């Protein structure tokens, strides 16, 4: 991302997904899989909209729908069942979050919330942090707030965080 | 080597170190001094892998002596211990690490206080009232936890040290051929020739 | 790297850079070394152009290389620190490997070797420093006094001076120093060293530094008052 | 006076070695011209084969840097080929590292930065060349970017380089003052080449045969040079109107 | 002034005087030529017999690069050898990576870039040789000539050394009188003549003729030296023409 | 300025020729080779009477069978001696034998021309290398900063060299004894020296097969000086 | 080959002058005028787009450059030297700061890094000094708005307002009369345009003038939404139209 | 080759002087005067900014006084860019010492290190020396309050009171006249400002043309405080001492 | 003049003065002669002494069992170049089990000397060499100049007054080339050739140095009483 920004400034052009893809794969390949990064790279640029996957050893794949991680099989099952050509934005978000939910529920390595990011052509990318929150913890039966003075203390002291003082 | 002990009393630090040098199935020497004087008021005992122990000790000694000449000044025990720790902490991630554990007993002439530092080969430093390396602590810390009081006199420290050595001679399997005892105080370093 | 040959021969067979380094020594404050029967004394000039100086912290002219050897110098002050540092490192290295402190001759040979190396190495200029190295060999009561110079030559001296107006004080020492009977005591040796500096120094106040080295690592620097007593006694005998 | 031998500042704040490299630029006595069409960028250059023993096919100052980028050089051929080989290497490396074809303006900047280094570092001399890069960029469209020994570079609507650059420059300036557009409003590249040749004839005041010119044309996704017969066809069309 | 004391320095003209001084060393050397024929190339060189003690046919000047390229040069002979040694390294690495033998235009640039590199710094001297070279590749015959500046072009005929003006005039006649082309065997004969005619500029000492050739039909596209009967046939033809 | 490794129009290296001038300013050193041994003698030349003359070391041991005398910038000789000693010892380690005097000299002379822009300048010192081996017997070599070494029956280097060499020309013959050579070195040193020759400002040494290389005591040399004075007064 | 110039090309003369730095400053003096003015809520930097030919597209040549989202730079002197400095300045902002602290460097520290690079060209072997003076305007959270000048020597000074290059002496006098500590950004832009008109001979419009500001955060120029703490770059280059609008109220 | 253009920065003159060092000192003699005065209860650092402008942002500006650590500070005279290179090196050295020994670096050791770096540039490398002279004001528990100076030669010396930069001859005479050993910080502050006021090439000494700092044990109990004076605080001390 | 400061500088007429000055060092050197027949190749060298007490500087160096040279000029440079030849002869044997061709040996020397004439910092070699050898194509004689120029010859001479010996060989060309299977007569011709370069001094027992290589004759050097036969 740093090198892409510098490259964008050098070329006076908006960065391309294939540039990030190429820079990532060559870096990962060089480290022979020891950098355990498995990525799904997506974005829009002057060339159009793109979607790629990257594995730790440096291999890349193209597709209309992709999934990675321990819950990728649960997700891919949903994608293979419901994906179609010419999806709308609203349909794609739904399909994407449903694929993540499949992982959340059925995969122990996955859980909690669903994060989404939509990159549409000719628009600002919208990052939807905690798009879904289907795992809020229920209220506890009891409050475990202690009575003050419950813990036994030996010593107390003020810590000097300030600098050396004047006068 | 085997057993190295340290105890910091009121006005001095006492280091006890075994005399045996066993190389396999034979006790080669029974009068080995496992210590080096780093500066007039700083003593370092050591134990670990053969060769590495002396090589490390003399390397540290040389560095501190070089500092003393350059600045015409003796480093504090705390400063020397920090220098030693850094060398070992550097060493542990080397091609071939120094396999050496040390105790640094010094008398700080500025603060007028004895100071005992225990540092292992990983570069793990701790300031203690009494310390040990290897299996020595397993026997001796219970006695020290019991009979030690911080206002002890050097003579009381030596008596408590005798109690430690007696327990070691009773329960340890290896014959370490007694110990050489050295005292570090305001007047410098001296050896107790009868122990 | 910068490889330029700065020290080179001239048509008349001179290495001007080495010779110009001697001119830097000629400019430096006077230093003198006198060895007695059981001691060596190193005298050093302090130019009184610099007052408001803090004499506690200002780098002293005589430097301990080890507990038994000392080094004074004339010439570039910054250059002298590099030689002193190298010498101190070599002194500890010698103790570490040989298990015995350096002889005064060995330490001199090392410092002289460093100075020589800088006269035929690329990209470096010679040291603008001559040194006086004095002390006592381990377990030996014979006094030692050596001199070095930018070219790298070194030699032993019964008494010697270097720096500005060293020609004058060498003149004094040559007529006043007797080899058959050197200064038998510390007093006589210090007195002769102070006398020799008084030929050149100006005022005998804070312009003279004296350092006495005795056998078995017994090195002490005299104070202002102690030196001032020598200065007083010398001139009172002179008024006759 | 060693401030005139290496690239250090003179008391006036000038770099004489850079200025003298500019003078080497005109040593070949060749004039080049570059113009932009709607879908293309055309570059023409004088071709002079003074020796009859020369193989005229090998005499060229136009280079195919990449599939998309072409480069004409004003200056001695050794420095020209030095710049050409480097630009080819840089263009290929760029495609490998970043996954898309190096733009004309980016290559120009890169070569300009390399030239800047020679003006600052003493051991490296400037190249005595002016490099004119042409393409039809996939983002910016028809593009002309020119580099010189000072490390300066800029984009152009049209440009000219050589001994008689000023005459050509003014001729082109006057045309664009009339049309009031940043290019030659023409569909086919053939007619844009005809325009380029016609206006060089008018500016220099000399007639050209097929062997007196050298033409390079940049279109979308390829740059190519015209043969003598392709140029002859171009000269015939000019004469017939 | 002082611009001519250091290599890679531009004079106020925009000239590199050191390269121009290297040319003077080339102009001082013996004559060498190159002739492009129908399906190949012919190289020839003048070898000055300084003394009777020189062993005939032993001090070979023309050099082969790979198995299909011939190189000849005028000026400082060691500089030429250094350039050919580089040419051989360049040709080897090309074939190592790409399998096919190095094409002549490709090979020409390898020498060109290397020679040009010796005009970029004051820590090196330019080459004191003009090199005529060429051979047969997949696209046919090619003849080149490479100057101290790194400048090179393709040629129908090429000549350098002390008798270059005489040689050039002779080469120009052949180009005019043979637009359809010249055969390989004809080119060898003509090459011999031209060296003999160009020897008038070095007429003090007598000389030894040395010829080589690459031809698709005559040598299977490999570089070979002209030896024995074919060499003597060319010498006789040359001697007949001067008389 | 100009290159350090530059040739003059006459075909000589400027720096090598200039180092030879520095050697002419050096103190005299004389070597005489005989069938009973090789004698090496030097002028100490103390700059002041306060300089302890026994610390002046211009004659040096390389090995038990090889000695060396120097003249010129004597500080430059230290690294040459160190190399010589290392070469001599190293060869013994590799081959379980003494090294040939010529081979030792050749190893020293290889350093000479290792200067450029390696060390920054040639050595400013000439060496007389004297020794013995089983193959070629007693030998004396003159090692210069040019990298050239000549073998000599007798040789003088330093400030009084051409005067001393002319004297050695007449005096040397193939039947000289060791005692005769000792006196001859003392005689010629006394001739070319500025100050009056005695045991403190001049030093003798020899190399024999039996005893090896030996620097002479001041008491031993003093007797040879007294023996010289009497034999010159004898006619 | 090898760079055999391992020695300094800038050295002290008997008078104590560093010739090459002085001569670099002379090159800066010949350069086109550029200026910088600091307001209470922003900074403005401006210069003339001196087009070398009317056939040249002067939009492709950027004299005012973004270094970070909140820092911009302009120069006077040798353009090519400026261009490479901007490349290095952009990179050093990442390598020596952003990749360590996860945030962009404050103006003064980025200036310090640029200054360091220029100092090294004044002392290192086989190089001449950079023949430019930079004006770096920027904003950061703890220091607020700031404007720095950086000379060929590597020396840098913070300014309320200043000018460099051709007509700097006259321009600085003009700024001294107009500047106060209560200027709003629009007032500074107005003063910048007035000051810059004096040094310009020919055409004076949005196409011949290059002007940028460090002001309010531009969330419209960020490129994405969804992170409240990311509010967009404070650096903004004024358009040709935006300049001409303010030239009518001039 | 390249030899032709080599100035040879590290050579002796026939008189035995280092050309570049001497010329660097000439450069420094035109720099704004900096003064250091050591007292029994602290140290004062005063320095003059060079012909400033009204448009210079003074409160964020720093060209003379720099902080090396919490105990040590320096006053600069010469090329500011050169000084910052050395300052960053010094700051790193102090941190290295602290990491190694877990104690703050003694003032002299830091001063020696920087002075050794300067020395190196005069003996090897073929590069120009740093055109900088420092005044080091610092404290440690061995020697207490200490003043040092270093110059391009790499030579350093200790002082009770000292000046560097312009008009040091005049300044040093004035300090030598009014300085006494039992002097205190408040008195030293006054002496420093009075000296600058007389030696300045400017018409009058004002707050905007000065940088000022004090190192005091005037910190709550046994510890040391550095005080880099703000523009308003320099203005107040100028009124207090009776200069404006 | 202004263009003789280093080897990297051509003069305005295209000359390399440092190389020419190196060539001058050879002319100052003592004379040495080389000549061959079809069976044998011979080196004859006039050794030079410093004075009457000194030894006579050795002029001939062995490179292999079948190859060696004589020197004229800077002797240390001949040691460097002869050492290089020894290594190259040796590399050919160890790697290819092949004796190094004399022509190829000359090519290697040429290229080594050339690098010193085109680079900054270095200097040309200050010595000339006459290489003789017997390989698979018979007897050979080479003349090496430190400009880089190497030349195969029937006979030649280099050093001071070498023109006299070179003219003699030029007359005797037809005679000595035919001296096949007779080493002593080929040496005689070489000793008679070098005699044409003598003035004042004559060939003595410790003055003369001869070497020979041939069909069934390893490269061997003759000095001292071994050459008294030919005086
Ligand atoms: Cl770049």
């Amino acid at each position: 991302g740093s090198n892409i920004e510098l490259h964008s400034l050098y070329t006076s052009r908006e960065p391309r997904v294939v540039s990030a893809l190429q820079m990532l794969k060559q870096h990962l390949f060089k480290y022979q899989g020891h950098i355990g990064a498995y990525l799904i790279v997506a974005g829009v640029d002057p060339t159009g909209s793109h979607l790629f996957s990257i594995h730790a050893h440096g291999s890349t794949d193209v597709g209309y729908y992709l999934s990675l991680g321990s819950g990728s099989l649960a997700a891919m099952a949903v994608l293979e069942s419901h994906w179609k050509q010419d999806l709308t934005k609203e349909e794609a978000i739904k399909l994407a979050s449903d694929a993540i939910q499949a992982g959340i529920w059925n995969d122990l390595g996955s859980g909690s919330n669903v994060d989404v990011c939509v990159m549409e052509i000719g628009k600002d990318a919208e990052y939807l942090r905690n798009y879904l929150t289907p795992n809020v913890r229920e209220e506890k039966q009891k409050s475990y707030k202690f009575p003050r003075g419950t813990t036994a203390v030996l010593k107390e002291s003020i810590v000097n965080i300030c600098d050396i003082q004047e006068e | 080597m085997d057993i190295i002990l340290g105890i910091r009393v009121q006005d001095s630090v006492i280091l006890a170190s075994s005399k045996a040098v066993t190389r396999g199935i034979s006790v080669l020497k029974d009068s080995d001094d496992k210590t080096r004087q780093l500066s007039p008021h700083t003593l370092m005992s050591f134990a670990g892998e053969a060769g590495d122990t002396v090589q490390f000790a003399e390397y540290i000694q040389a560095n501190i002596q070089l500092y003393s000449i350059r600045e015409d000044y003796e480093l504090s025990p705390q400063a020397v211990s920090s220098f030693v720790r850094q060398e070992l902490a550097k060493s542990i991630r080397s091609r071939r690490p120094y396999q050496v554990n040390v105790l640094i007993g010094g008398y700080d002439k500025k603060k007028n206080k004895p100071e005992l530092y225990q540092i292992d080969y990983l570069g793990t430093k701790v300031e203690l009232p009494y310390g040990a390396h290897g299996y020595s602590g397993f026997y001796t810390f219970s006695l020290l936890d019991h009979h030690y009081r911080p206002d002890m006199t050097t003579e009381e420290g030596l008596d408590l040290l005798k109690l430690c050595v007696q327990e070691l001679e009773k329960r340890m399997p290896m014959d370490f051929k007694g110990v050489i005892v050295k005292i570090v105080d305001k007047d410098g370093i001296r050896q107790v020739d009868d122990f | 790297g910068y490889d330029r040959a700065l020290s080179i021969f001239s048509p008349d067979g001179h290495i001007f850079q080495v010779e110009y380094a001697l001119e830097a020594v000629k400019r430096g404050t006077c230093a003198v070394g006198v060895k007695g029967k059981n001691c060596v004394v190193l005298g050093c000039e302090r130019r009184s152009t610099l007052k408001l100086q803090d004499t506690r912290i200002t780098p002293s002219k005589v430097s301990k290389i080890d507990s038994h050897v000392v080094l004074s110098f004339s010439g570039l002050n910054a250059d002298s620190r590099i030689l002193i540092e190298k010498a101190r490192v070599e002194a500890q290295s010698h103790r570490l490997t040989l298990e015995d402190p350096v002889t005064v001759e060995y330490l001199t040979r090392y410092v002289a070797g460093v100075q020589q190396r800088y006269t035929q190495s690329g990209g470096v200029r010679p040291f603008g420093v001559s040194t006086l190295i004095a002390g006592f060999d381990p377990r030996d009561d014979e006094p030692k006094l050596y001199q070095t110079e930018p070219s790298g030559i070194y030699s032993s001296w019964s008494a010697q001076t270097i720096g500005r107006n060293s020609k004058t004080v060498r003149e004094f020492l040559e007529k006043n120093y007797d080899r058959k009977e050197p200064p038998a005591t510390v007093e006589e040796c210090v007195k002769l060293t102070v006398r020799s500096l008084l030929e050149v120094v100006q005022t005998g106040a804070k312009n003279i530094e004296i350092t006495v080295v005795k056998p078995d690592s017994d090195i002490v620097a005299l104070s202002s008052e102690e030196i001032n007593q020598y200065v007083t006694q010398i001139e009172q005998e002179k008024q006759e | 006076g060693y401030d005139r031998h290496i690239t250090i500042f003179s008391p006036e704040g000038r770099l004489y070695q850079v200025e003298y490299a500019f003078k080497a630029t005109n040593q070949t006595n060749i004039n080049s011209l570059a113009v932009r069409g709607k879908d293309c960028t055309v570059v023409i250059s004088q071709k002079k084969v003074p020796d009859k023993l020369l193989d005229p096919t090998t005499v060229s100052y136009i280079f195919c840097i990449s599939r998309t980028i072409g480069m004409v050089v004003n200056g001695p051929i050794p420095d020209a080929r030095n710049a050409a080989l480097r630009a080819k290497a840089e263009a290929a490396e760029f495609r490998y590292k970043y996954g898309y074809d190096m733009p004309c303006d980016v290559l120009a900047k890169r070569m300009a930065n390399l030239s800047q280094i020679y003006t600052q570092r003493a051991y490296m001399r400037p190249l005595g060349v002016i490099l004119t890069f042409v393409s039809v960029d996939e983002e910016l469209g028809p593009s002309i970017y020119k580099t010189d020994p000072a490390g300066y570079y800029v984009g152009y609507k049209a440009t000219a380089t050589g001994p008689k650059q000023q005459e050509i420059t003014t001729n082109l300036e006057n045309h664009f003052k009339k049309s009031k557009i940043d290019h030659i409003n023409e569909e086919s590249w053939e007619k844009v080449v005809e325009f380029a040749i016609t206006h060089m004839i008018d500016a220099l005041g000399t007639e050209f045969s097929k062997n007196d010119l050298e033409v390079g044309v940049a279109t979308k996704d390829k740059f190519f040079t015209l043969s003598a017969e392709n140029i002859e066809e171009r000269l015939v069309a000019i004469a017939e109107q | 002034t002082g611009y001519d004391l250091s290599n890679s320095v531009f004079s106020p003209d925009g000239r590199n005087f050191q390269v121009e001084y290297a040319v003077k060393a080339v102009e001082n050397g013996t004559t060498s030529i190159g002739i492009k024929c129908n399906d190949g190339v012919v190289f020839a060189v003048e070898k000055l017999i300084t003394s009777k003690l020189l062993v005939p046919q032993k001090n070979v000047k023309i050099q082969v690069v790979d198995r299909h390229i011939g190189c000849v040069y005028s000026g400082l002979i060691p500089d030429g050898r250094h350039l050919v040694n580089r040419g051989r390294e360049e040709a080897a690495s090309f074939k190592k990576l790409y399998k096919t033998p190095i094409p002549i235009p490709a090979f020409a640039d390898r020498l060109g870039q290397y020679v040009q590199a010796h005009t970029l710094y004051n820590s090196v001297r330019p080459f004191g040789v003009s090199t005529i070279f060429g051979g047969v590749d997949k696209n046919g015959a090619h003849l080149y000539m490479l100057e101290p500046s790194g400048s090179y072009w393709g040629y129908k005929g090429a000549a350098t050394g002390k008798g270059r003006q005489s040689a050039k005039a002779e080469l120009e006649k052949l180009v005019d009188h043979h637009p359809e082309g010249l055969s390989a065997r004809e080119a060898v004969k003509q090459a011999a003549k031209i060296i003999y005619l160009a020897h008038e500029d070095n007429k003090e000492k007598d000389f030894e003729l040395e010829i080589s050739w690459c031809s698709l039909s005559e040598t299977n596209g490999l570089h070979k030296f002209v030896k024995g009967d074919l060499l003597q046939e060319a010498i006789d033809f040359a001697q007949k023409e001067i008389n | 300025d100009r290159g350090v490794s530059t040739f003059s129009p006459e075909g000589r290296l400027f720096q090598v020729e200039y180092s030879l001038e520095a050697i002419k300013l050096g103190s005299t050193a004389i070597g005489i080779a005989t069938k009973e041994g090789v004698v090496l003698g030097v002028e100490k030349r103390a700059t002041s009477p306060l300089l302890e003359s026994d610390s002046i070391e211009k004659i040096v041991e390389i090995d038990r069978h090889i000695g060396c005398a120097m003249s010129g910038l004597t500080a430059d000789a230290r690294s040459m001696i160190e190399h010589a000693r290392t070469a001599a010892v190293t060869h013994n380690l590799y081959y379980d034998e003494d090294i040939n005097v010529e081979s030792l000299t050749q190893s020293v002379c290889d350093l000479a021309l290792r200067f450029g822009e390696l060390m920054s300048r040639p050595f400013g010192v000439a060496l007389l290398i004297a020794g013995h081996d089983a193959d070629d017997g007693y030998q004396l070599f003159h090692a210069e900063p040019s990298g050239t070494f000549y073998r000599y029956n007798a040789k003088a280097i330093g400030s009084g060299s051409e005067g001393a060499q002319a004297e050695l020309l007449n005096e040397w013959h193939s039947s000289l004894t060791l005692k005769e050579a000792e006196l001859l070195v003392l005689k010629i040193l006394k001739q070319v020296m500025e100050e009056k020759l005695d045991e403190n400002n001049a030093q003798l040494s020899c190399i024999t097969k039996q005893d090896g290389f030996k620097i002479y005591d001041n008491e031993k040399t003093a007797e040879l000086i007294k023996e010289l004075k009497e034999k010159e007064a004898a006619e | 080959m090898t760079d055999r110039y391992s020695f300094s090309l800038t050295t002290f003369s008997p008078s104590g002058k560093l010739g090459q730095i002085d001569y670099a400053l002379t090159a800066v003096k010949q350069g086109v005028t550029s200026l910088g003015i600091k307001a209470t809520n922003g900074v403005v930097i401006a210069t003339e787009k001196k087009s070398s030919s009317p056939l040249a597209m002067s939009e492709t040549l950027s004299k005012v450059s973004l270094l970070t989202p909140d820092i911009g730079a302009v120069y006077s002197g040798m353009g090519p030297d400026y261009r490479v400095l901007v490349d290095k300045s952009r990179k050093v902002a990442h390598t020596s700061y952003k990749r360590i602290y996860g945030e962009y460097p404050p103006t003064k520290l980025l200036v310090s890094e640029v200054a360091k690079i220029m100092q090294e060209a004044t002392q290192s072997g086989g190089v001449r000094p950079f023949g430019v003076s930079l004006l770096i305007a920027g904003h950061d959270e703890f220091n607020g708005f700031s404007l720095y000048q950086v000379d060929p020597s590597g020396s840098y000074f913070p300014w309320k307002a200043t000018a460099i290059g051709k007509g700097s002496v006259a321009a600085k006098t003009f700024l001294e009369k107009r500047w106060n500590d209560e200027l709003e950004l629009e007032d500074a832009i107005h003063i910048a345009l007035l000051t810059l008109k004096e040094s310009v001979e020919g055409e004076f419009n949005g196409d011949t003038i290059e002007l940028a500001i460090i002001g309010d955060e531009n969330p419209d120029l960020l490129g994405y939404t969804g992170i409240p703490t990311d509010k967009g770059p404070r650096f903004r280059k004024l358009t040709s139209q935006e300049i001409n609008d303010r030239l009518e109220a001039l | 080759g390249s030899r032709r253009y080599d100035s040879r920065t590290t050579i002796f003159s026939p008189e035995g002087r280092l050309y570049q060092v001497e010329y660097a000192l000439e450069s420094i003699s035109h720099a704004g005067t900096a003064i250091g005065i050591m007292a029994s209860d602290g140290i004062v650092l005063a320095a003059e900014r060079k012909v400033t402008s009204t448009l210079l942002e003074q409160d964020t500006s720093t060209e003379k006084l720099y902080k090396l650590n919490d105990k040590i500070a320096v006053a600069v005279a010469g090329l500011t860019a050169d000084a910052e290179i050395l300052i960053n090196t010094a700051r790193i050295h102090a941190q290295n010492y602290l990491k190694t020994y877990n104690e703050d670096i003694p003032v002299e050791i830091l001063v020696r290190r920087l002075s050794d770096i300067k020395q190196g540039y005069t003996q090897h490398g073929g590069l120009r020396p740093f055109g900088v002279s420092f005044i080091y004001a610092g404290y440690d528990d061995r020697y207490g309050y200490q003043l040092y100076t270093s110059n391009p030669s790499g030579n350093y010396t200790g002082w009770k009171a000292i000046s560097v930069g312009a008009n040091t001859s005049a300044a040093q005479t004035l300090l030598q006249m009014d300085y006494k050993d039992d002097m205190k910080v408040d008195d030293a502050i006054e002496l420093a400002l009075k000296t600058l006021s007389k030696t300045t090439d400017s018409s009058a000494l004002t707050y905007d043309r000065l940088e000022f700092a004090t190192i005091r044990k005037g910190a709550n109990d046994g510890e040391v405080y550095q005080k880099i004076f703000k523009p308003q605080e320099i203005k107040d001390i100028l009124v207090k001492t009776g200069i404006t | 003049n202004n263009y003789d400061g280093d080897t990297v500088t051509f003069s305005p007429t295209g000359r390399l003065f440092q190389v020419e000055y190196a060539l001058e060092a050879i002319k100052q050197g003592s004379v040495t002669v080389g000549l061959r027949s079809n069976t044998h190749a011979v080196l004859v060298a006039l050794k030079r002494n410093a004075d009457e007490l000194s030894s006579y500087q050795k002029k001939i160096i062995k490179c292999d069992e079948h190859m060696g040279l004589s020197l004229a000029g800077l002797a240390p440079d001949a040691r460097v170049l002869s050492n290089y030849l020894r290594q190259q002869c040796n590399y050919s044997s160890l790697v290819f089990n092949r004796k190094l061709a004399v022509e190829r040996a000359g090519h290697l020397l040429c290229d080594k000397a050339q690098k010193n004439t085109q680079s900054y910092g270095g200097r040309p070699y200050g010595v000339g060499l006459l290489i003789i050898g017997y390989d698979k194509s018979g007897a050979h004689l080479l003349e090496f100049q430190p400009s880089g120029n190497v030349t195969e010859l029937y006979g030649t001479a280099i050093g001071a007054r070498s023109q006299g010996a070179k003219t003699y060989l030029e007359r005797t060309l037809d005679t000595f080339i035919k001296i096949d299977g007779n080493p002593d007569e080929l040496i005689k011709a070489g000793v008679e050739a070098i005699s044409q370069s003598l003035r004042d001094e004559s060939l003595t027992v410790d003055n003369l140095s001869i070497a020979i290589v041939g069909k069934d004759t390893p490269f061997t050097i003759y000095d001292g009483e071994a050459v008294a036969k030919y005086i």
